[PDB]
């Protein structure tokens, strides 16, 4: 399926960190530190200027993502035209449609969408999201609390579903306002049918490793960047190695 | 597919009238008046009827025999299926056995009828396996006002769905809290994916014809509560067959007696 | 432990139908129909509800008589918290004591300390926390109760699904989250983990409340219970009915048999 | 001290059962069944009983005779004291005569029994002169649930008080709204400074033994409301004396009749 | 292994644990007689930089503690791999998991956990806390809340000690605490682990008051004063001689601005 293909594309990002960058300079640093991809961003917050996105794409060889406003299917048409690798329909910038998200099945470019619980995730996937970011705080709070909450909520509901009496799954789907067939699939896989990255408030190597130990596939990250970024990449790569995590965190500078 | 077949079985009831019966006598009077199928049943807790009386009814008439099971009472269903009933009515007019879950109807070979009050609820019942939808108003009042409300509700939303922008159907599915697949499938067909009858309050020929004129594939009647049941039954049956023929509707409603 | 033994003693009841009785004749009709045990009391729950007054432990006399009429185990109800009604039942030589919430609550804040007894206890519950608390108090057997003396099985279904639902949630739960789960349940952490590992209640679990027909009883078994209570004599023909329910529990996964035993059973309550 | 003496008088009732009586007959049946003392009394306003019937009862039995006075009705008390009653029960089961004040019991030579629902209330009654406390549950229901609540309440707080930090007892006294002297005196003794019985709902031998096992020095019974009063009375009396003997409790509860 | 961690904590009884944000202080703290130091360094507050933790673990000879955000089991994994003696899962740092605390049994090093009442203490212990600190207000210099919580815990413990055994089941429910630990606590007549006081302990009098209430020691966050070295020693002496008013007068005498 074309969806299976998109879901297959995002799967190459597993085990990685995605870094938000605002220039060719930041993009280059992020690549050097081993970021699996960069997500381009430039009051109302909108899709970034295509010129900036082009410069970033040329400056690096890792996949390039860019944001579109929720429900702004034209911005998404534009991003797909200039040939980005992924589009993030991102609640971090200003929502353009309060009631409807982008009909992501109409695009060839794979989409990431945010979520705070299992029902949300599945709704985004039914709309055609190939990847999900389980999101905490929207601002740069450097606080991972809400992210942990929403990762545990998603992971926890999946575990409840896994073992659930089959007869009760219909009502369960209703309660979380999710498409039944996707709930059924998630039950079978004992996992959400797409790549799932933690995002929001990730500030330290310990934060990033925590997300991985909670079961995520990777993380998004928003006075020494090169070092900090390398530390987080290493953290995600060796999230089960406390000795490595220790080295990574040593004198990283002010977070 | 097994489900598609069950759906097909229920289509042989279109344009028909289903009548409640409590004895073999009534069942014959019902078949004699031209009922498409009969529904076997007998305050106080209301449960599935005794298989004894069900067997007697299935042995008196040659038309399809249906029977009620309490909502969520999957074992009652199993028992009805094992005695060779043609249809099972997981009906809310019986005493609810399970408050949060309905019977998983797919796990059965016999087709199910479920009730509903709106589109979302109809689609949820269908996703659970229901092969035939009963849009129910008020039970045991003889007042069709609620049935009209629900029929208009379901058919109203179906028409809204037909012409809706495809990018808005996802949100619509959420608002209905219904399975997206079935919502789109309903959008395509431009109608309910299964047979749809009306039930509740139908007390006169005019009531029955009104349901058909609204869009219902048929009606349930709960008759012998009238003055001359045999007469009233035939009138309603004719009403359903000739629902767009006033001259006829006048002819069968004339001197019907106490309704 | 002496608690391990009491728990064992109850295992013999798995697959059984316990019946309420108000005299000998009935107790005999209950065993004659194949009841795994009888529960002696001077009023059935339906009559308790319809009548009122204060429902207490039954007079020993009527308990001794019943216990001499049948060979299957004999149970008796003791008001919740009334540890002296219990002592009296223990002394009388009954098999099990049901600290029953269908009788008139005697202590609003504290259940009987059941460990202080050598005789096994059955306690009612409505959810998992309530069951694990009763067990920690000593209860060797648990019956998840719906509504009593109505003939409506809906609340029993709610509670069964409630207890079994959380048990399944508990089994697959992240180990680090069980502590919080125990708090929310308001149940002892030890028993919660013992329930997690085992994948079920660490004691025998029966259904009770509104079980009127064979289909009802079989439903409880298919939901995952170990047996049912019936509070049968408020129906048309007790014997035929009692036998049918017993058979239903033994053949709960057999619709053909269920149809057989349900046919012409008479008028239910 | 006069109070200490009154307290001493009430200690000769320990381990006993007090029975309500309305005629000389009942009083004898009560004494015959081994009652420690008898309580004389006869909708509608409930007042002190006629001295005539009280005199007849005090002349039929050789055990102590008690009588009720309405709460706050100090003149009723005076009248009971003047006719040589052994104990006065300022009882809430009679129609309250004064809503804000109780009888000043010190002003009497006869010992008083007062009711209570918690420790603070018991201590307030004692400070007013009460020589014996009745922890009362529900009156005239045959349901002991409320008595259990109150007994556990009083005894619960007494145990909390026993081990409490001395610097926190002042605040505790305030929360109870009870006299500090008596609170400390209760702390020391580790129990109530006066005799404590249970009352309300006691309908069976088991009920009575339960009260004793909880900590009560005895019980009141309100018997003739049973099938065979003489039998039920003796059973309860034996229950109180052998409250920790199940074998006996079974022996006296057997074939007791309608309770 | 849990009973071993508990024992490792009982060592600290009668001691003063002092906060520190660098080596100098850690020494100024050990030189005053602290039984251990607590390493740290608006805005999110997290675990401290290992480097600074190593600089302190190698600058003193008394046990070295460190804070880990509540629920942040990886911050703890890092602290453990650093080789410090105690981990304090502390609510003064920015809460990391609002719903669950760290599973502390999954660690070798002993854990300190804060609490405000007996149920809260017993839950932390069941999660594997080897030591409990009853916390009042943090960084206010006011001990009112600490007094409240100390009296709260010690109060219910005394209630539990003499309680009717039959009623304990319901008591455990109301506390929302594990029955086993409740009955344990009832048998011991105290917390089954070391219990310190923390929050608003500014003066020597405060420290002695906590001991007289029945605490095993105190935390201090001394450095917010006009003369640290003097203040630290006084507080240490106060905890050691918490019954000697004549002594408490000396150590409180001209200690500068608090």
């Amino acid at each position: 399926h074309p969806f299976s293909v998109k879901v297959g594309l995002a799967q190459v990002l597993r085990g990685g960190a995605i870094v938000e960058v605002s220039s060719v300079n930041q993009a280059k640093l992020a690549e050097s530190a081993g970021a699996c991809s960069v997500i381009v961003s430039d009051g109302v917050r909108r899709m970034p200027d295509p010129v900036l996105i082009k410069e970033v794409k040329r400056a690096v060889s890792v996949p390039v993502m860019a944001r579109a406003r929720v429900g702004h299917f034209v911005e998404a048409q534009i991003l797909e035209s200039l040939a980005v690798d992924y589009i993030d329909e991102s609640e971090i910038i200003s929502v353009a449609d309060d009631d409807h998200f982008i009909n992501k099945h109409n695009f060839r470019s794979p989409f990431i969408c945010g979520c705070r619980d299992t029902g949300e995730a599945l709704r985004r996937i039914r709309e055609g999201a190939a990847m999900i970011r389980i999101q905490g705080d929207l601002t740069a709070t450097g606080n991972i609390a809400e992210t942990v909450k929403n990762v545990r909520s998603l992971m926890g509901e999946v575990r409840v579903l896994n073992n659930m009496d089959d007869d009760e799954v219909f009502t369960f789907a209703k309660k979380i306002s999710a498409p039944y067939d996707l709930v059924a699939q998630t039950k079978q896989m004992g996992r959400v049918p797409v790549v799932q990255f933690a995002s929001g408030g990730i500030t330290t190597p310990a934060d990033a490793a925590l997300m991985m130990q909670l079961g995520c596939d990777g993380v998004f990250v928003g006075p020494d960047p090169f070092k900090k970024l390398r530390s987080i990449v290493q953290a995600v790569q060796h999230y089960n190695d406390p000795h490595v995590l220790a080295e990574m965190s040593s004198g990283l500078e002010n977070a | 597919s097994p489900f598609s077949v069950k759906v097909g079985l229920a289509q042989m009831l279109r344009g028909g009238v289903i009548m409640d019966v409590v004895n073999a006598e009534q069942a014959r009077i019902a078949e004699e008046a031209g009922a498409c199928a009969v529904m076997a049943l007998e305050g106080g807790v209301a449960r599935m009827s005794d298989p004894q009386m069900i067997k007697e009814i299935k042995q008196a008439v040659t038309i399809p025999v249906m029977a009620k099971a309490r909502i969520g009472h999957f074992v009652e269903a199993q028992i009805l299926e094992a005695i060779g009933i043609d249809y099972i009515d997981e009906s809310e007019v019986l005493t609810l056995a399970d408050e949060d879950h309905h019977i998983n109807k797919h796990n059965f070979r016999i087709p199910f009828v479920c009730g509903c009050r709106n589109l979302g609820e109809a689609l949820r019942r269908i996703r659970e396996g229901a092969a035939m939808i009963r849009t129910k108003g008020e039970a045991g009042t003889g007042n069709i006002i609620e049935a009209v409300r629900h029929v208009r509700s379901v058919n109203g939303d179906i028409r809204v769905l037909r012409n809706m922008d495809d990018d808005e159907v996802f949100t619509f599915a959420k608002k209905l809290a219904a399975p997206y697949d079935l919502v789109m499938q309903t959008k395509q067909l431009g109608r309910l994916p299964v047979v749809q009858f009306a039930a509740g309050g139908v007390a006169t020929p005019a009531d029955a014809a009104l349901m058909m004129q609204l869009g219902c594939d048929g009606v349930f009647v709960g008759i012998f509560k009238s003055g001359d049941p045999a007469r009233r039954a035939r009138a309603i049956v004719q009403a359903v067959t000739h629902y767009s023929d006033p001259e006829m509707l006048v002819e069968v409603s004339c001197g019907l007696g106490e309704a």
